[PDB]
């Protein structure tokens, strides 16, 4: 009769020896450029590591004929740090990577972009641990951008619970419009009074005034002017040049004062 | 970024999708197109992309593909239809690849069909089930099977190719195949078999009939294997079992100058053994044979030293023709215990 | 602080996905021909699997420029069975193989030739189990040829213990000259009398007479004519045409009879 | 197979080995040559192959390589020698690869050196240690180090290149480097340092001398790092420690109008702290300083209300210059307890 053999060590060795090849440039198929440094690698390994490289290198597109792939438009100006790129490429070979307190941002970029789901998963389970009072606003903007839903919820909850203090630190005034919009229309937020939300809309819009002014009208509509004191609306809201310019909101601030007098 | 920049990106992908659709895969850079799709989904413009995708495909299949299939209705229909289906499958694979990040991130998170499954739905609804096409395909596949049965030589290949397609558009399900082909097929089949049964009873012996039924069962299994979905074996056989066997059970056994009683009298063992194996398929099948037998055996034993000859003769049948069946054994025994009183 | 990640499943998957590539011909670098079928594979994987492929594919020899490797001169006429070749190539990818009662011979050939030492090891530990009274002479000729020293010793010992019966079965009369030579000069062999050894030399030489006759003189020298009866030497050894032809052995058979008379 | 066929195979490999040796790697098929070497070892002709290998290499290095190195003795010797070594290393790698099956199967099983290690032994014995070459290399490396020390500008690169080679031919061992270079080097070094010490004592202050010794230790460590084997640091320093410090310990401390006693009298703390750090290297080093001190301190205390001034002054030295050393502490204390009696 027959018998099956399994060399347990085998595939672990094979992968590592292929990485050692790549580092020497041995049998390298493709050249991956990230900024105008480039990394030589193996078509077989890359394609095996992620669903991304299969159509790229297949033969239906320019890249197969090229034998070079121009990885462009990254959050970092001339692309991510080469150390973080070598780290991730090695991971595609070996399945072993070390993610630093710094590395994690650029690692999560590549992991997510290059559809390396188990590496993306790790970064998510990593940041979940490194989650704190300062960490929470920056981590939320990450988890929201890179669709880390489980982490986004834990980061959101810590922001909803500590909103009154998160709007004190400048970290929040970095957030993109769509996130400000989503925070103002979030109902489980915990602040002292609705008047404070206006003072945060005015503070955030003022920062990049030239590009951020456009949004203000949409953001003002989100403000629940019903829960604001009439003394505040008449003396602080109405005289703002940002609110006096648009005639859409002068009508909304007028109906709000009209409604309070009508509540008696 | 700004509304205009986002529309720049989408215009680039829309042109790429249309080029793919037009069979122009080559000139395109995979990383450029993938990055543009990625940039949209990353900056939460996924719905614009998905909505755009649903349009570019819907418009192509309605304006170009549906038209092609229609213009070639009475001129190589199934071929014009498979080519439509193949060209589609091929395009949707490349479309799904440039939009891979949307499939992994947006599609999942926003409870919508995946790029390939969406492509299948549009092809299904706009082309394969477009009433005029839906009907002409149903009449085509059925006229072929009807011609084949009535002797003619037809293309089983075109038939399997359309059935695979009908199955695939079911979205990992037979929903489309079942109502668009199977149900009408089974219906026209039963009408055929009912007429076939009437011819064979009126001019063939019970043994010949039983043989012709087995032959029909084998033909219909052989047809499913070669040009329909493997899942149609149980339905079509049950339609052959119903129309040829089940509906004429008492008629077959009681056939004059033939049938069970004549087979029992003239001792044709394998002939009634053939009847056993066929009537063992349908419900109350063997019951009918037992009932027919018990009627005869009781009338024959009622005539009866020579009952040792009777017991031995029926013992031989039971063992050989009836596979020593419990029901037949009890029936024969019951009839013998009846003579005592 | 930092943290290390290990995707345990990773390399097992990577290797298997690379095999799946090879089977479809995806990203295949080299073409391996064994008979005038050919097997497409990956330079990176092959080189990683064994020390053999590294200099071949390196760039110092014709094969690197060729992009094809003609594997010639195997024990089987048009090379080994394709099933056994695919089995071994797959093993180089996955580290998983099934060795049949039949497979083991051709598997051990390739494993040994292509310097796949852990697969060669297995075949050795396999045959050690499948070792028996019939198996022993065939297994020894294997273990001796493919330098399986541990197995060769266990197979040799079973032949030394059951020599009197191993020379009865035709299996022994297949053995090459150098192995007959080594068995005759082996001292731990267990036979009834030294006269039987002559009857086995005469039996074996007779088989492929045209090619095997040359050796006889060297093989006759190994025979310990001292331990043979003088009645046998005079009546059966001396009159053999094979011994009467060469004058070197008529002198040795004469000194042997001379020595027995001199023992009184 | 037959003796002739085996000789066919060997003739093929012998030509390939010689072609490699002649720098002609290209025309050769790796699988053809490897199979031929394999066929020989497989058919138990390994010794013929190994014996043949040992000949083809021995003959090449004696007739071509040794000659080349000799013909260029007084014309770019080290360069002609490194090129010989490099060309060899390069060839032996390719020779070892075509004969890989012999290395894995025969070499192991038959208690012989491996192809590369055999290649190293032949190059070692026939070229690098060929008496005339062995000597001219030893005189070359030493004349350079002697010139360098005496001011001249020499090629440390050629020196490290030869030392690596000498180390490598040691077969994972320093056997060749130690006797062919290190031992003669250390010997000529000690002769140099002994003479250097005589010059510096005759014209420099104890502080200047101690500084010049530290400077020499640093130079010799800096030399090992840049052109000798890292393993020569401990030997050469110990030769500097022996010839400059150890051999003149009492001479240095007792230097007239300078030295320990004058440093203690004129209170030059860091100067005698420098002496401490240098004399802490050599055995009985600190003892000599303690002995010199105890001789003076006992003579100074023997002269002595003002012993509170003495105790405080020596307390400062012990803490600053002597790193609050246990031996110095006990010595100072011992001398103070001595005055009581």
């Amino acid at each position: 009769e027959a018998e099956d053999f399994e060399c347990s060590s085998h595939c672990s060795e094979l992968s590592w020896r292929q990485n050692e090849q790549r580092r020497q440039g041995l049998f390298c198929d493709i050249t991956l450029c990230f900024g105008g440094r480039e990394f030589r690698a193996h078509r077989s390994v890359l394609a095996a590591a992620t669903e991304y490289f299969t159509p790229l290198l297949s033969g239906q597109f320019s890249e197969s004929r090229s034998g070079r792939v121009e990885m462009r438009k990254w959050s970092s100006e001339p692309g991510p740090e080469p150390d973080t790129v070598e780290a991730v490429i090695e991971y595609m070979y070996t399945g072993r990577i070390r993610v630093s307190t710094g590395s994690v941002h650029e690692v999560l970029e590549l992991a997510d972009r290059f559809l390396l789901i188990r590496l993306k998963e790790f970064c998510g389970e990593f940041l979940k641990k490194k989650l704190h009072l300062s960490n929470c606003v920056a981590i939320h903007s990450l988890a929201h951008m890179y669709t880390l839903s489980q982490l986004a919820l834990k980061a959101a909850d810590m922001i909803r619970r500590n909103f009154h203090k998160v709007i004190q630190d400048e970290e929040f005034y970095t957030l993109p419009f769509h996130l400000i919009r989503d925070w103002l229309s979030d109902l489980e937020i915990t602040v002292d009074s609705e008047e404070v939300l206006f003072e945060t809309v005015l503070k955030w819009v003022q920062r990049n005034a030239e590009e951020r002014e456009r949004y203000f009208e949409e953001l003002f509509k989100l403000l629940r002017l019903s829960q604001m004191k009439p003394t505040y609306l008449t003396r602080h809201v109405k005289p703002e040049r940002l609110v006096a310019n648009n005639e859409v909101c002068v009508k909304l601030v007028a109906d709000a004062v009209e409604r309070h007098a009508l509540r008696a | 970024m700004d509304e205009k920049y986002v529309n720049s990106i989408w215009d680039l992908l829309k042109n790429a999708i249309q080029e793919i659709q037009r069979k122009n895969n080559s000139g395109l850079s995979f990383e450029e197109l993938y990055r543009n799709a990625y940039t949209m989904v990353l900056h939460k413009h996924g719905e614009k992309l998905y909505t755009g995708l649903r349009e570019v495909v819907t418009e192509h299949l309605i304006n170009k593909v549906r038209e092609d299939v229609l213009n070639s209705l009475n001129n190589n229909f199934l071929q014009t239809l498979n080519q439509a289906w193949n060209d589609h499958q091929t395009a949707m694979v490349m479309i799904r690849d440039i939009l891979m990040y949307m499939d992994r991130v947006y599609v999942q998170q926003n409870n919508v069909e995946n790029v390939y499954n969406l492509g299948l739905i549009i092809f299904r609804d706009q082309v394969v089930r477009y009433g005029c096409i839906r009907d002409h395909l149903r009449q085509t596949l059925l006229d072929m099977i009807a011609r084949e049965r009535k002797g003619e030589v037809v293309d089983r290949g075109a038939i399997r190719n359309a059935c695979q397609m009908l199955m695939i558009l079911g979205l990992e399900g037979r929903s489309v195949y079942e109502e668009d082909f199977e149900a009408p097929f089974l219906e026209m089949s039963a009408e055929f078999f009912q007429m076939e049964s009437q011819k064979f009873l009126a001019e063939n012996s019970a043994s010949v009939y039983i043989k012709k039924v087995e032959a029909r069962i084998n033909e219909e299994i052989e047809r499913v294997m070669h040009c329909l979905d493997k899942s149609t074996e149980e339905p079509i056989v049950k339609v052959v079992e119903r129309e040829l066997i089940s509906k004429h059970m008492k008629t077959i056994v009681e056939m004059e100058n033939s049938g069970l009683v004549h087979m029992l009298k003239n001792g044709k063992t394998e002939d009634l053994g053939c009847m056993y194996k066929l009537f063992s398929r349908v419900p109350n099948g063997l019951k009918t044979m037992c009932e027919c037998m018990s009627s005869y055996l009781r009338e024959q034993g009622k005539a009866l030293q020579g009952l040792d000859d009777l017991k031995s003769r029926f013992d031989r049948f039971l063992l050989e023709s009836f596979n020593n069946d419990r029901l037949f054994k009890q029936t024969i025994a019951g009839d013998f215990e009846y003579f005592l009183n």
